[PDB]
């Protein structure tokens, strides 16, 4: 039995002893450790990241999950300080049992279902635009970062130690995300980008459920412009100048691949239609969290018979905060259907 | 800037 001295993700900083039990590295990299383990008290399994943190200013990625209270997100439960003479943060999370990326690969080896596709998509950006409304960019959306219960279907986001608080005349690096989920002008070198960006990782995200692979598997940074040109066409010149004003050269014009013929012959038209919206290389012309929610390719959730493949009522949809909504109030006239107020 | 596009006029011709 391992106990800390550990101070809750939520409320006031008031430390208390929890002790923990069968700790198994699960993950390992640059970032850290990933342990899993077992609160004593409670028997629930949760997930340990331990980072090395300096002493002289607080860790980001604490400090931004610290404000995170959402259905779609990872709770942090607490956090605490552990240990040659080095101090490390460890920061303990809600285990669930799967991720997006583990499932996804078992139809790579057929299609998964478009209900769940709906499902899991419509949580992502809920937790998407949660995450927006304080200026959060996640900055690593991909399917190993989406956990996924499978017993209720809920989704919640993880992973946020790329993610930073984006504000404007601050340049940001350009080389983030993983590779098949980079937005364009991120490949393009742009340092001024937005949110949208984790929109756009989103949407590879959405179509790559649809597809079965991912839709843009470069094998480096221009190859996957390349395989984003090869779908989408060459950018225009007025697109490429919104994703970086930068690049005056003329670039061979690759004609679009039609949609409709870029995923199975009966993909729901509301499902390509929202995939078109998301992957806009303009990146203000990308939908925002918030929008995407509101899409006819999610109406069926709102349905209130909506039946899920497992027997068991649909998660919490329709459960929106004011700052979840701030983007765009008045989308909660689509967003809480009649039988949810 | 110079280069990356260089390269990517050069990628996106064996694909055209
Ligand atoms: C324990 C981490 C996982 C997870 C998955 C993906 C990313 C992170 C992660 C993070 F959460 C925070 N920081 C960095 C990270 O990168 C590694 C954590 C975990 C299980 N499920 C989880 N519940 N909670 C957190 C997780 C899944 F069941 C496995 C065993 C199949 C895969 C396993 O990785």
């Amino acid at each position: 039995v391992t106990t800390v001295v550990a101070t809750p993700g939520q409320g006031p900083d008031r430390p208390q002893e929890v002790s923990y039990t069968d700790t198994k590295v699960i993950g390992n990299g640059s970032f850290g450790v990933v342990y899993q383990a077992k609160l004593c008290d409670s028997g629930e399994l949760v997930a340990i990241k331990k980072v090395l943190q300096d002493k002289r200013f607080k860790n980001r990625e604490l400090q931004i999950m610290r404000k995170l209270d959402h259905c779609n997100i990872v709770r942090l439960r607490y956090f605490f300080y552990s240990s040659k003479d080095e101090v490390y943060l460890n920061l303990v999370l809600d285990y669930v049992p799967e991720t997006v990326y583990r499932v996804a690969r078992h139809y790579s080896r057929q299609t998964l279902p478009v209900i769940y596709v709906k499902l899991y998509m419509y949580q992502l950006f809920r937790s998407l635009a949660y995450i927006h409304s304080f200026g959060i960019c996640h900055r690593d959306i991909k399917p190993q970062n989406l956990l996924l219960d499978p017993d209720t279907a809920v989704l919640k986001l993880c992973d946020f130690g790329s993610a930073k608080q984006l504000v404007r005349g601050e340049p940001n690096v350009s080389y983030i995300c993983s590779r098949y989920y980079r937005a364009p002008e991120l490949i393009f070198g742009a340092t001024d980008y937005t949110s949208s960006i984790d929109v756009w990782s989103a949407g590879c995200v959405l179509a790559e459920l649809l597809l079965g692979q991912p839709i843009f598997p470069g094998d480096s940074g221009v190859d996957q412009l390349v395989e984003i040109i090869k779908v989408l066409g060459t950018p225009t010149r007025e697109q490429i100048r919104e994703m970086n004003p930068n690049y005056e050269f003329k670039f061979p014009q690759i004609k679009a691949h039609p949609w409709t013929k870029v995923f199975r012959p009966r993909t729901p038209p509301e499902a390509i239609a929202l995939c078109s919206r998301l992957l806009e290389y303009t990146p203000t012309a990308r939908l925002t969290p918030l929008e995407a929610c509101a899409h006819s390719f999610f109406d069926e959730l709102r349905d209130p018979n909506v039946k899920l493949p497992n027997g068991r009522d649909t998660p919490a949809l329709f459960n929106f905060t004011t700052q979840e909504l701030s983007s765009n109030p008045p989308l909660a006239t689509i967003l809480i259907p009649p039988h949810a107020r | 800037p110079q280069k990356f596009a260089e390269e990517l006029i050069h990628r996106l011709e064996a694909v055209q």
